[PDB]
RNA sequence: CAUUGGUGAGCAGCGAAGGAUUUGGUGGAUUACUAGCUAAUAGCAAUCUAUUUCAAAGAAUUCAAACUUGGGGGAAUGCCUUGUUGA
């Protein structure tokens, strides 16, 4: 399958596929780490540029990724790898054919958890060593034990202690010792997440039904069951600025946030993520600062933000909505049509099966934008059709542009589906024209065309 | 000048565009920071007496009359 | 961003701090009582001899004040400043003087109180530092000159925007602009907050709680066309009269019960939401004239939903409640009350848990529908496990004498009913 | 009090003076080998320095009528209209309809 | 980069003057807190001045 | 190892408010000069930025935009009147940001500072040259060659 | 009669559980994306201090500089330059 001719560069538009991404403190800023099939790529967290891809493609799927200050560390098929700038730095190998499913990095014990319940541990060989690279000893979670290892976590404050969770109970391995030490009694339901919390010996879990249930580990005992109605619970986060904020993620495209203090609801996002592709499957907050970032199947990386409250005085108790910030996106669907919009190789037009149309940047990544389908208003003074509760075009099957006289009206003729009228858009506006073609014979549109000076558009019936 | 139909809004100000401030003054020299430039020397005959940046302009153009070429005379040169 | 928007909120955390003497003859004038020239030109124990005249006064109305006088209003709490003093104890400050208007909010139709806040005013700079409490202890006044007079001391918080043309006015804030200004999503939380610590300190009357429910009951009506907006102001009323029905007081749990009322009638609840309206009204229901109103709100909040299984049996816990906090005696008399409201779906959803669980007092619903008039589908319900109580209990006359009268009156029903559960000649021999 | 005790974090005796993040953990100045109970003692209050510790962690523990009864049905529920039930009533002052 | 730094001569802080604008760090000990109202008055009015 | 996020929780209100951080992204580095009396500070952008702030409220006396390069600014006598330094010459204001004088020395004036009981404005900059000014009478009182 | 003037009453037509204006705030681009800080071949990011001092290096216009003056006329007191007493 090897060319002569042409040689990969790189996948343009995409931002995350849907594994729980990883997000690093670095000094002051953060980076939010995410992976895309068989590359993974680095997304600054104040601008949401684009900052580094991987130089080279792992062989499959990236399946978890976690990241320290500098040194982001990927689980592709049966290796874990440590890169750094993109560069891959160092490849630690897994001696076993399974596949490595979580990965958790605390301390110089590496923590690397295949699916068929084996924990492996790397150690660092010098104790001033930048990653794990030796192999310290393989821990083994037995079918008496508990079920699948749902999650791996570090809890703060504990010596050389490794939280495991699995599908009906919470387990705690002195690595150093390769030693159970302590095991939860039995949760009846499914236990779908885990995340550390600020304050100590605190793990958040959260079940298949609708249930956080928020462990004391010191105890051995749970402290607050949260309740949300027939939700499959998929992210759990805590806001680290000192206001106790829970947030908590539906795979149902919800984010639900819980003031613990008041043991009241806040908010319930609505449809920040698609249904069919996962929901938000991971959401975190910034360490310290009111922002989340949430990531799921459809493509997306959003960012939200608790403004500070309008009273004066209270505070607390008056918290305002969550409100939408910096975003990056792409199709949720694979791309039907491409174009090119310029000749100095810098804006593609891509219409995919989400309904769509992107004008994505080969450039730089962050110029992409979301073409706006928006009517303009009809010159006769009548009103326009369609519905009043707004759905998008349909999908784009045939395409047509001319740069020659841009800017000055509609430059792009796009041909949908099943539609027997083709539609304008506007390129230096980034905005659907407002005129349509019709056929004027009853007719589907199969194929469109410019002229080169860009007056005469041709219509095919 | 007129490289450019769409300017970046991160240079206007609150006042004044951001590059048409003269920044002549934090230079560490003399000779440059010396400002001898008339007010209306458009199109003059020395480029210190601008005070602002050489417009772009195509002025002269000709066929050549051998190999299937155009030389035109521009700001940037020929 | 600019330079003069950061500049306004240095000058909004700094408008409290004495300058210049212009700053201070624009801060000393702010005065409840006395005039712009005479609040310049007055010192600081002159206001505090009448200050501790005025707070003496009101230890006579009521003791609790007794506390006050050897902690705000100490002739030490004079040279003291806000301005001078640091975070870890001007939150003391600020809710030290929370406590007091929460304890002086009844107490403003008296000039006592007018000269005992004046002095916290001047000393204490409350109507610039906290201005919220002190606006929210005297909104139910907004008809009296001493809101007008408030209004024209005060700078007015961002939430607060909607009376911002009625500072310095000389007409008062009507009942149209309160309204507009408890429409606000946020401000609905913040009075919430307000009220939460008014039932926590033990200290709500008549006058505040008329004038929240006369704001409650306006801003589900003005929001009764947006759907969307009464699924966002769900939590907050209701939350308020889960507060409020726990409040042991005779008045709070009558102003509950308003909420309650209107806010299903213009919004109907799910089944289970409602039932929990039953549980939190029926639990602390002691005083005699709120009883009343209790029997009527849970006759309204039964008839505001529909759907199938609306009037079903009730749970047992639900239903011994019932029995313990209202008699069958109670009930009939009050249905002998020739207004008679619409009890029509709670009725026949407590005699079918009357058939289920105590299975041996039918005299009353011999009674009881002797008294009320009952609807098609709501007799037939009745019928139905009356008819599923004659194939179980060991059958007594008074069971032949409550199918008498379903004889004697509609007996198609009863027929009909029979024919879909048995025979109808199968009666006789199993009563 | 404790659920668990690890035999193995009595006998261990960590450095501290060798690594700037843990240097803030001395309390004397001449003291480098702190065993690992004193260690994850100190530990554990400059984690309670950094992170503060919230109030609903220490005050709430979930361990004829009730009052509580509003309060727990609002946690539970999320959607408040009684839309699911198909009432066989249609709902007044809105309608529902779809052109065709 | 800080480009100057000055004392408020009566109050008790410095102000650093950086690129992206002004900072005040606070200290306990460098103004002076006895001034002299003869010479220099931090609270002067318009006629006084 | 005190710093100035714990600093303002122990200090008391007055000075904590008083503990100005700005935010001026679009200019250079700001050069500060208080008022011999602090009530009133002085900004000097080194691109085009110089408000005479009232500083302990929130008032603003005078914004200007001026398009040289500012140097040094200075109060010379009290609130109302200061000068500042631009890419050539040395201007002299007013409390509403007005211009008074364009002095015709000081040629260049990198640093700019004033003495206040001669009312004497001294100025010397890439010049060897330091001038004296008598900003009361306008009388150049010295020309030293250094 | 034209109105190529304004103000109002309607109709034809356009017409999927509203549609027109007008406007505040924020976010993303407006040049082509290799991450924060520091004393930087490394460390920090929960810190650089009970490790940051010594040593080494480091001095010509032999004692150098307004290349930056609106113009006319002067320049008493100034200032500059060159000649005139005593260590």
């Amino acid at each position: 399958k090897n060319s002569k001719i042409f040689s990969p560069f790189r996948i343009i538009g995409n931002v995350s596929n849907g594994v729980p991404f990883a997000t690093g403190t670095l000094g002051s800023t953060f980076y939010i780490v995410t992976c895309v099939g068989k590359t993974f790529q680095i997304y600054d967290a104040n601008t949401l540029h684009l900052l580094f891809v991987s130089e080279k493609e792992t062989p499959s799927s990236i399946v978890a990724l976690s990241a320290h200050f500098h040194y982001v560390y990927a689980a592709y098929e049966n290796k874990v790898g440590i890169y750094k700038r993109g560069i891959e730095e160092h490849l630690l190998e897994l001696e076993t054919d399974a596949n490595v499913e979580h990965l958790c990095i605390f301390g110089d014990y590496l923590c690397a958890s295949t699916d068929d319940n084996s924990i492996f541990i790397y150690k660092k060989s010098d104790p001033q060593d930048k990653y794990p690279s030796e192999f310290y000893t393989k821990l083994t979670v037995t079918e008496i034990q508990g079920g699948e290892i749902v999650s791996l976590q570090h809890l703060a404050t504990y010596l050389n202690k490794l939280t495991v969770v699995t599908k009906s109970n919470v387990l705690l391995f002195n690595v150093r010792t390769g030693k159970l030490v302590f095991t939860s009694n039995e949760f009846p339901d499914q236990i779908t997440t885990a995340e550390p919390a600020p304050v100590l010996d605190i793990i958040a879990l959260g079940t298949v039904t609708g249930e956080v249930i928020m462990f004391n580990m010191r105890k051995g005992k749970r402290i607050r069951t949260i309740k949300i109605p027939q939700s499959r619970i998929s992210s759990l986060s805590f806001r680290t600025d000192g206001s106790s904020h829970l947030s908590v993620g539906t795979s149902s495209g919800d984010l639900i946030f819980y003031d613990l203090d008041r043991r009241s609801r806040i908010h319930v996002l609505k449809n920040i993520h698609r249904e069919s592709y996962g929901g938000v499957t991971q959401a975190t907050f910034l360490n310290g600062q009111p922002i989340i970032v949430t990531s799921g199947g459809d493509n997306s990386l959003k960012e939200y933000v608790f403004d500070p409250s309008l009273s004066q005085g209270s505070g607390d108790v008056v918290v305002q909505p969550p409100r939408y910030l910096r975003s990056r996106g792409g199709h949720s669907q694979p791309p039907s049509y491409i174009a090119f919009a310029d000749s100095q190789s810098h804006f593609m037009l891509s219409a995919s099966k989400d309904r769509s149309l992107w004008s994505f940047s080969l450039r730089k990544d962050a110029q992409s934008q979301e073409m706006s389908q928006r009517l303009h208003k009809k010159q006769d003074g009548g009103r326009v059709g369609g519905s009043t509760i707004k759905s998008k075009f349909p999908e784009i099957v045939a395409l047509a542009i001319e740069n020659a006289r841009i800017g000055e009206w509609e430059n792009i003729i796009t041909a949908h589906k099943d539609e027997k009228f083709a539609r304008t858009w506007d390129m230096r506006n980034k905005r659907v024209g407002r005129w349509t073609f019709d056929t004027t014979d009853d007719g589907f549109v199969k194929s469109v065309a410019m002229s080169q000076c860009g007056n005469f558009g041709f219509i095919g019936s | 000048n007129g490289t450019l139909e769409f300017l970046n809004s991160k240079k206007m100000t609150e006042a004044g565009s951001l590059d048409l401030i003269d920044d002549a003054g934090e230079n560490s020299d003399l000779e440059d920071r010396i400002d001898n430039s008339l007010p209306g020397s458009q199109r003059g005959g020395d480029l210190s007496t601008r005070k602002m940046r050489p417009e772009v302009r195509v002025t002269s153009v000709q066929f050549s009359p051998t190999a299937n070429a155009f030389a035109a005379a521009s700001t940037e040169g020929l | 961003s600019s330079l003069s928007d950061q500049l306004a909120q240095v000058a909004s955390n700094n408008a409290t701090v004495a300058l210049d003497r212009k700053r201070r003859q624009k801060l000393h004038s702010a005065s409840l009582i006395y005039n712009s020239k005479t609040a310049a030109t007055q010192d600081y124990d002159f206001i505090f001899e009448n200050a501790s005249k005025a707070l003496e006064e009101l230890s006579q109305i009521e003791p609790k004040f007794a506390i006050f006088s050897r902690t705000l209003f100490s002739e030490s709490s004079i040279s003291l400043d806000r301005n001078v003093q640091t975070k870890e104890e001007i939150k003391d400050l600020d809710n030290a003087i929370n406590a007091y208007l929460l304890l002086a909010s009844s107490k403003w139709y008296l000039a006592p109180t007018l000269h005992a806040t004046e002095w916290l005013v001047r000393r204490f700079q409350i109507h610039v530092k906290n201005t919220e409490m002190l606006l929210l202890s005297t909104l139910n006044y907004y008809q009296t000159p001493v809101f007008k007079r408030i209004l024209s001391i005060i700078k007015l918080p961002p939430l607060f925007n909607c009376l911002s043309n009625f500072v310095r006015s000389e007409k008062p804030p009507t009942a149209l602009t309160m309204i507009k200004l408890f429409n606000d999503m946020d401000f609905l939380k913040l009075y919430t907050s307000y009220l939460d610590q008014c039932i926590k300190h033990n200290a709500t009357y008549t006058n505040q709680l008329l004038f929240t429910t006369c704001c409650f009951i306006n801003v589900v009506a003005f929001n009764s066309n947006n759907d969307e907006k009464l699924n966002q102001l769900v939590p907050i009323l209701l939350e308020i009269s889960a507060k409020l029905l726990a409040s042991k007081s005779k008045d709070c749990q009558i102003a509950a019960h308003t909420i309650l009322v209107v806010f299903a009638t213009a919004l109907p609840l799910k089944k289970t939401i409602i039932l929990a309206a039953m549980e939190t009204i029926l639990s602390n229901l002691d005083a005699k004239e709120a009883k009343h109103s209790a029997l009527l709100t849970i006759c309204k909040l039964f008839q505001t939903l529909k759907g199938q299984g609306n009037v079903d049996q009730l749970p047992s816990k639900i239903f011994k409640l019932f029995d313990s906090k209202f008699d069958t005696v109670s009930i009939l008399t009050f249905l002998d009350k020739e207004d008679k409201p619409v009890c029509d779906k709670f009725i026949t959803s407590y005699t079918r848990s009357i058939a289920r669980y105590d299975r041996s007092k039918l005299n009353i619903i011999l009674s009881l529908l002797k008294k009320i008039r009952l609807e098609r589908y709501e007799v037939r319900l009745i019928i139905t496990d009356l008819i599923y109580l004659s194939e179980i209990l060991e059958d007594k006359s008074q069971l032949v004498e409550l199918f008498e009268y379903f004889i004697s009156i509609n007996e198609d029903l009863v027929l009909k009913c029979l024919k879909s559960l048995g025979l109808t000649g199968x009666x006789x021999x199993x009563x | 009090e404790a659920a668990w005790i690890d035999s193995d974090d009595e006998k261990i005796k960590v450095p501290i003076l060798v690594t700037n993040k843990t240097k803030k953990l001395r309390t004397s100045y001449n003291e480098s080998k702190i065993n690992g109970v004193h260690y994850i003692n100190r530990l554990r209050s400059q984690f309670e320095k950094i992170y503060p510790r919230p109030k609903w962690v220490d005050d709430e523990s979930d361990s004829n009528g009730d009052i509580n009864a509003l309060t727990k049905i609002l946690s539970t529920t999320y959607n408040y209209k009684d839309t699911l039930s198909n009432s066989k009533l249609l709902p007044p002052k809105k309608l529902d309809i779809v052109r065709l | 980069k800080v480009e100057n730094l000055g004392f408020v001569p009566f109050e008790d802080l410095l102000g650093v003057g950086h690129q992206t604008g002004i900072t005040n760090l606070i200290v306990p000990g460098a103004g002076e807190a006895n001034y002299d109202a003869l010479e220099l008055n931090p609270f002067e009015t318009k006629k006084q001045r | 190892k005190v710093q100035q996020s714990e600093i303002k929780s122990s200090v008391d209100v007055s000075t904590a408010n008083k503990a100005l951080d700005l935010s001026l992204k679009e200019f250079g580095p700001y050069h500060i000069k208080y008022a011999k009396n602090g009530t009133h500070l002085l900004i000097t952008g080194r691109k085009g930025h110089v408000a005479s702030m009232d500083w302990r409220k929130g008032q603003l006396r005078a914004e200007l935009f001026l398009n040289e390069t500012c140097h040094s600014a200075t109060y010379l006598q009290n609130e109302q009147y200061f000068a500042v330094a631009q890419k050539k010459y040395t201007f002299i204001y007013d409390h509403e940001g007005t211009e008074l004088h364009r002095l015709k020395q000081h040629i260049e004036a990198r640093h700019l500072d004033f003495l206040p009981y001669h009312y004497l404005l001294v100025t010397a900059g890439e010049t060897g040259w330091l001038k004296y000014h008598d900003v009361s009478t306008g009388q150049l009182v010295s020309e030293l060659r250094t």
